[PDB]
RNA sequence: GUUCAUAGCGACGUCGCUUUUUGAUCCUUCGAUGUCGGCUCUUCCUAUCAUUGUGAAGCAGAAUUCACCAAGCGUUGGAUUGUUCACCCACUAAUAGGGAACGUGAGCUGGGUUUAGACCGUCGUGAGACAGGUUAGUUUUACCCUACUGAUGAUGUGUUGUUGCCAUGGUAAUCCUGCUCAGUACGAGAGGAACCGCAGGUUCAGACAUUUGGUGUAUGUGCUUGGCUGAGGAGCCAAUGGGGCGAAGCUACCAUCUGUGGGAUUAUGACUGAACGCCUCUAAGUCAGAAUCCCGCCCAGGCGGAACGAUACGGCAGCGCCGCGG
RNA sequence: UAAACGGCGGGAGUAACUAUGACUCUCUUAAGGUAGCCAAAUGCCUCGUCAUCUAAUUAGUGACGCGCAUGAAGGAUGAACGAGAUUCCCACUGUCCCUACCUACUAUCCAGCGAAACCACAGCCAAGGGAACGGGCUUGGCGGAAUCAGCGGGGAAAGAAG
RNA sequence: ACUGGCGCUGCGGGAUGAACCGAACGCCGGGUUAAGGCGCCCGAUGCCGACGCUCAUCAGACCCCAGAAAAGGUGUUGGUUGAUAUAGACAGCAGGACGGUGGCCAUGGAAGUCGGAAUCCGCUAAGGAGUGUGUAACAACUCACCUGCCGAAUCAACUAGCCC
RNA sequence: GGGCGAAGCCAGAGGAAACUCUGGUGGAGGUCCGUAGCGGUCCUGACGUGCAAAUCGGUCGUCCGACCUGGGUAUAGGGGC
């Protein structure tokens, strides 16, 4: 099989990222992050690949005041990976699926980190290119 | 009242004396288990920490990530010149635990060693050893350095060998040897008494002590940081910043009772220079040295099976803070102990290497030789001469040169 | 509790424990023990939420419930509220309960209560009052002793050095996920495990700077504003003039590396075997047995030892051994 | 005589779906709270109920009103203004995650100079008993000169006849 | 309320302690005691002390006094009452445990056992028209009741000592 | 030192008039930003055996007016103001 190393994650919990999938939402508001046990003041955060629970602030009526499960696909901290490569992305972008993996949208604009293509297939086959 | 909510503990109460190591050499403390069955054999040797470069290699894992990918790992120079046997010690054993029994030096100690026993070698008579090398001639000392081996054979129960490092041979200003106790295990102790006592006067190289893509124990004291803080030296919240005595404290460092200040609580004081010792760094190369047969051979220490690139281990410009790397060196995976030219100590694993992260055959691609005083962005001279191509210095150069 | 008192509960009664509630009392303190909460930080308790090992079920599996050994380790991020409490959101293996002068103000803060200003409601003829609401309201001192943290030293071995031993003290690792087992056992079906193995992560710890990031007064090198040296060139002042890039060093789960073995046993399940010509894990005698315990590994090293080295002049100058020499 | 101080209540019946009571009886009063406004800086119950704002709001706003205990020289509005009280949004950021590095002046060491507060005696703990929280006492643990830089657990530390 | 004490009071003992127990006090020597003690701290049992009880993986250990109850134990030790037994106990190993009757009223099967009443008789070695398991119900087991092998004591309910 | 730009006035245009619109001029105000001055919001900053028995740093309020200020006068204790 093959686990996800470990990446920097620079979006703790608060963050507003693109939404990068068709559904109508313009960006996503990251209130928890999947798989947090936690720490004393340490604010839970993720990286590409990481599952987590976001609102979107703007975009259609019907999707603005829920919660929604949403998979981190691009961000702006450069992470290692594991070839001496640090990487980032020009902006912080995610797309809303649901608890099962797969997207609620259709299509991605942007790149797809490989990190995130590999963990979630669902995800990497609406991918335009993975980075 | 309980504290509201639960927090983990800041630091280790394991490492409670968190001052000043009261040595500079970092000592052993414990041997590999002595069993007869192995053949004789070293358990330690000393090394200076040169510096840290990283290596491309390809990961033979199977069912990871990572499996037949390449990866950039991080690795450590040790410059490990040959150590000198000067002497060996025989130990018994007592139930107030072991005890010194019997010390036999060789003759003609090294100049350098015998630096080791002075504390201002510069007005010194260097008397050192001279009257107890005479034994080894005439046949009343001869027949009483036979009764110590001899005693040492029939009463001790482990045995050790003096060694000491060679100044002469690396870029240090110190011209001081390093001694140590190194010992001999693998065979009955009249086994390894013979072992030894053909290697006084002789040089051991580490290669004979230890292998390539094995895991060995580091010792060393690690890099002093002078008088720290709290949220330096524990790692403390840092308090707000409205607070008004200072905030880089620990608020509060006891309850009313038991009306004193507790051990556990984190305090102001030295921080580094501590003696450690890390386990599991695996060996990922053993350099080989330079040598003079026709002309000096460089290759042997930065060449792999895939560069092919005439060109040591030393860095473009040298190893930043330490000089340049002539002798033997340990490559050693991942961060070590220590600043540079700290004389470390390596050890033989006191545990059984089985997990597939041990046990792992390490065959390197590439050897950065970058220059570390800097971004450096080639690896060799003559790489950064070919790109560049000649230069003003050059040309005004030739230009004398006819 | 479909039957069935006791899997799990327990009416009527009745025996206790605890001092994390509130009372009762008024023994100490009124020539003053700073009075709530939060923050920070350590330690302790167990009446155990999770995790290890187990016994029981109305335990098919999965899930759950009851109990035992057990406090090693963990028990989180937020909206509202000064709150303690409360409630909701979300993550989680779990989001257990408590003590330490209702731990902790020469540690902080000062939101609350609890001075003086002021407004409202009610009460009062009034001054004024209100465990009613609201707004603004000085948080002083350590250099002493001890404690603790580090730092020199001290006793003794003739002096001095090197290499060592280990009494004793500390102690550390933790938990989760995915793959496989396996759509397997089990189950009518729906569903649905586990041991070995592999790959990784969380929290913690100890480091380290090859790489990435941060710093940057190398006041290193360009750019640039105002002024000044007659101009150029070269510079300087503007409390670091400003700004770009920046070596070295320091430094970040914001980069990287590493984190371990036994022993006696607890609960429990058993062997042989009486007591009690049967039975029986127990009485004698045995076995297996764990996040506990002790030790190892690791940190320190005793008014505790060891082995070994060298041990004082080119001049009268010191010293050692031999003589039981006086 | 109330732009004087001030005050401005309860039980019964009653509208052709029901429900309330516009409307009438009496007790009582000097009149019995009109116009307005409100869980307001005024509402105990109360974190009132509904809507909105949020993932979540004892906060905010809008609305309701038998209002413990709103209300007319003060009531209700309404621009501009405010080092006044409050809530939200954009932007911004070391407030924070989660801390790091640099600079100046200190602290530090030295030459010179040189106080004060405070002080029964003093100064290592566990338990006991005791004016019911001991530095001294009892029983145990133990105890090694002289000191330096810090530190804020204790001295129920100091400051003031609470 | 009564007497005594502390306050006003030292001393011996209770480790420690205003009040408990002994005893009240000029400065001393010898003898002897009180209450309390006699492994060692710490004077005195260093008696060839007596008879028992008790094992605790939280034992127990002396007025006040400084920690425990109800309720339990097939731990062990005494004691009380009753019962069986060479017309052979007890425990083990092995059989019958029926007929009317799959008794009546409950019924949808309740047949001995989801329930209400009564307890018949014969075979005898015994059998309850049933102490329980259980079968949809049958059925199949077991018990109380007797018999065979076994050949000397055993069983039951209480009670109170130490221990748990 | 700047900003806003009241009345009064000039020119042009449209109007039957009433008058209106546009561009200038003008320079009002317990007007605004902001020095000196005067004051003293917040940091609940520094200090807190201080520089100081009330000070300091930054940030602030106002800054043509009920403005700031010297000197001379008057009001004196149950009195003044
Ligand atoms: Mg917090
Ligand atoms: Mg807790
Ligand atoms: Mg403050
Ligand atoms: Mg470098
Ligand atoms: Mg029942
Ligand atoms: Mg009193
Ligand atoms: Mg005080
Ligand atoms: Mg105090
Ligand atoms: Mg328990
Ligand atoms: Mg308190
Ligand atoms: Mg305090
Ligand atoms: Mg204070
Ligand atoms: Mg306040
Ligand atoms: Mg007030
Ligand atoms: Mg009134
Ligand atoms: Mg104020
Ligand atoms: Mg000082
Ligand atoms: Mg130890
Ligand atoms: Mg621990
Ligand atoms: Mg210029
Ligand atoms: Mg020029
Ligand atoms: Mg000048
Ligand atoms: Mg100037
Ligand atoms: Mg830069
Ligand atoms: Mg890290
Ligand atoms: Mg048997
Ligand atoms: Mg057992
Ligand atoms: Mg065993
Ligand atoms: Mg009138
Ligand atoms: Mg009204
Ligand atoms: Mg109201
Ligand atoms: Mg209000
Ligand atoms: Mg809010
Ligand atoms: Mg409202
Ligand atoms: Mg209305
Ligand atoms: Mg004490
Ligand atoms: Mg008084
Ligand atoms: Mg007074
Ligand atoms: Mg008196
Ligand atoms: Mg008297
Ligand atoms: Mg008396
Ligand atoms: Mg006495
Ligand atoms: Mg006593
Ligand atoms: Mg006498
Ligand atoms: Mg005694
Ligand atoms: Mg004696
Ligand atoms: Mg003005
Ligand atoms: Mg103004
Ligand atoms: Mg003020
Ligand atoms: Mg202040």
């Amino acid at each position: 099989s093959g686990a996800k190393f470990r990446i920097s994650l620079g979006l703790p919990v608060g963050a507003v990222i693109n939404c990068a999938d068709n559904t109508g939402a313009k960006n996503l508001y990251i209130i928890s992050v999947k798989g947090i046990k936690g720490r004393l003041n340490r604010l839970p955060a993720a990286g590409v690949g990481d599952m987590v629970m976001a609102t979107v602030k703007k975009g259609k009526p019907e999707l603005r005041k829920k919660v929604h499960p949403a998979v981190v696909i691009r961000q702006r901290k450069s992470y290692r990976r594991k070839d001496g490569v640090f990487l980032y992305f020009e902006d912080n972008a995610g797309v809303i699926v649901n608890n099962k993996g797969e997207m609620k949208g259709s299509a991605i604009t942007g790149p797809v980190a490989k990190e995130c293509a590999d963990l979630w297939p669902r995800i990497a086959s609406n991918a335009g290119s993975i980075a | 009242s309980h504290r509201k909510f639960s927090a983990p503990r800041h630091g280790s109460l394991g490492f409670l004396p968190r001052k000043r190591s009261s040595r500079h050499r970092g000592k052993v403390k414990s041997f590999p288990k002595d069993d007869p069955s192995k053949p004789v054999h070293l358990t330690a040797f000393l090394g200076y920490k040169a510096g840290m470069t990283h290596i491309v290699r390809e990961v033979d894992r199977p069912g990871s990530k990572v499996n037949k990918k390449e990866v950039v790992e991080a690795v450590t120079i040790v410059e490990t010149p040959p150590m000198v046997v000067v002497g060996i010690v025989g130990y018994v054993e007592t139930p107030r635990g072991l005890r010194t029994f019997k010390t036999v030096f060789a003759e003609h100690i090294s100049d350098e060693c015998k630096r080791r026993f002075y504390k201002n070698w510069h007005k010194s008579k260097k008397k050192a050893f001279t009257k107890y090398c005479k034994k080894w001639q005439d046949e009343d000392g001869k027949k009483q350095l036979e009764k110590d081996f001899s005693s040492m054979k029939k009463y001790c129960q482990v045995i050790r060998v003096i060694a000491h490092t060679q100044m002469r041979l690396l870029p240090l200003r110190q011209k001081k040897a390093h001694l140590m106790e190194i010992q001999v295990n693998g065979g009955t102790v009249a086994e390894k008494l013979d072992w030894a006592r053909e290697r006084l006067e002789q040089q051991v190289p580490v290669n004979q002590v230890f292998g390539q893509d094995e895991m060995i124990d580091v010792i060393g004291v690690t890099k002093g940081k002078g008088y720290k803080g709290v949220t330096s030296r524990w790692h403390t919240k840092k308090l707000p910043r409205k607070t008004h005595r200072g905030l880089r404290k620990v608020a509060c460092i006891g309850a009313w009772h038991p009306a004193r200040v507790a051990f556990s609580v984190a305090r102001a004081g030295q921080k580094g220079y501590h003696h450690r010792t890390e386990i599991n760094k695996k060996i990922y190369k053993i350099g080989q040295g330079y040598l003079i047969k026709d002309g000096k051979l460089i290759k042997n220490n930065a060449s792999t099976d895939y560069d092919l690139s005439d060109k040591s281990i030393n860095p473009l410009g040298g190893f930043v803070h330490y000089g340049e790397v002539t002798n033997d060196f340990v490559m050693l995976k991942g961060c070590v102990v220590g600043t540079k030219k700290r004389v470390l100590t390596l050890r033989k694993s006191l545990l059984v290497q089985t997990k597939r992260r041990a046990l792992e055959k390490i065959d390197l691609k590439f050897i950065d030789t970058t220059s570390k005083f800097g971004h450096g962005r080639f690896q060799t001279m003559e790489e950064k001469k070919a790109f560049m191509g000649p230069l003003k210095k050059d040309r005004i150069a030739k230009e004398e040169g006819a």
